[PDB]
């Protein structure tokens, strides 16, 4: 065939691939965080964004740290042969390098350690988005007037 | 014969390292408005990357927090696109 | 009315985070030495997310460490691109 | 005028800024931290390369922390007003967020606060780029086989 480039993606393997929706609203009193009130707002316009991109949308709500790493753990351990990509959405509480679940802390790197390029081998090569609604500290920006 | 492990992962962050993420109760996060907006409107005709930086300028341009605390009142807030990625990705073929 | 403070900043890091970074004594540092390389083919041609993700590709691909300590041989990396930009940037008119 | 759309950075500026080179090869002793051997060739090769993209480069070799924020406080204090935007790239040892000089650590917040939208008004709204060959941490990617 004629010259072949490969500046992006394939993108057109059978399925577009997963679209992982943690949706946590209610954390456990114990742990004295607020609930994140419109967040259902977030999860259901994501469902619908990525639905219509043709990814595979699988909601999650109000999931604790250990549910969290079970879920991330057995979908990396998933078939994604036939997927071209994958996609993690996570609506929580946070802080600099951490999700909250509704009991407890996740390191993100132990969230995406799971589908590193030699641990998750039907991904490998393919694109892993990693779309993190959380605070990353608590600095507030003042901005600039222009 | 080898590729880096981390390779291939794109992280798009609601905000830049160290700061706090705005929400609104009613409309939703920030972010997440925004995100989605601009992949409805633009996933089949442009590339990721240039996706997400529409998502960076509609977040910082268009959103400022009002509250009675002065602490956190007319706040301001950048995305951060984070990306490991290798080549350019679209969602259309 | 206003802007983030911190918009508008590119953070092009040869690294992930947490990460070493790999320098050859004789070629520089494989992340420079892609880097130029990339600005000197597609400056005029890409937008520079495109050219940084090509940038990511080559030092992904094309480098691997050699090493007689077993603890940093056969090694790779991968570069982290940080953007908080709000439009696309050409280096050219 | 016609239909008008801003999705570029204005780059017709009658100058598209400042490229400062900071190459830190020579370390103080008492530091322990090696030379950076072939470190030059890098400066040599972003010289040559900023050049040609009409960059007014400067190049600086083996600066202190203290040099290190004098020289992008200094920087960040000119007129930017005729320039479309700004580059800095690093060249030294370093660690998570930090950049070394040849006698101690600077934080790279600390160098790019100086260019903050409100504290560096000729650059408001203009791209700022960062380019930083330094390590960040001490981790080694083994990879995967493709
Ligand atoms: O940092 C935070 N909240 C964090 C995480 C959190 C929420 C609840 C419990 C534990 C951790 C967040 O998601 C934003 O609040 C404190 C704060 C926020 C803004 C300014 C100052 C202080
Ligand atoms: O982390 C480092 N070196 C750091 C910074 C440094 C250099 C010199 C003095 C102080 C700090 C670097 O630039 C790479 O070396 C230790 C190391 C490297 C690789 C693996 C394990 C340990």
């Amino acid at each position: 065939s004629g010259i072949s480039l490969d500046n992006s993606y394939k993108m057109d393997y059978p399925e577009m691939g997963l679209c992982i929706i943690i949706n946590n609203k209610n954390f456990h009193k114990s742990t004295g965080m607020t609930s994140r009130s419109g967040t259902d707002v977030d999860a259901a316009n994501l469902r619908e964004t990525f639905r219509n991109l043709k990814y595979e949308v699988r909601n999650k709500n109000d999931l604790t740290r250990e549910e969290i790493v079970e879920l991330m753990r057995d979908v990396s351990k998933e078939d994604h042969s036939k997927r071209s990509s994958f996609v993690c959405v996570l609506l929580s509480h946070g802080e600099e390098g951490i999700i909250f679940g509704t009991n407890g802390p996740v390191d993100l790197k132990k969230i995406t350690n799971f589908f590193r390029g030699d641990r998750c081998r039907s991904l490998t090569g393919k694109p892993k988005l990693f779309i993190i609604q959380a605070c990353r500290g608590t600095e507030l920006d003042c901005g600039i007037e222009t | 014969h080898k590729i880096p492990v981390e390779a291939d992962f794109l992280y798009a962050y609601s905000t830049a390292p160290g700061y706090y993420s705005w929400r609104n109760s009613k409309d939703g996060s920030w972010f997440i408005q925004s995100l989605c907006a601009m992949l409805k409107q633009y996933a089949d005709k442009l590339e990721f990357m240039h996706i997400l930086t529409r998502v960076n300028r509609k977040v910082a341009t268009e959103f400022e927090s009002f509250s009675f605390d002065a602490t956190f009142h007319a706040k301001k807030q950048i995305p951060c696109i984070v990306s490991m990625l290798t080549k350019e990705l679209y969602f259309y073929h």
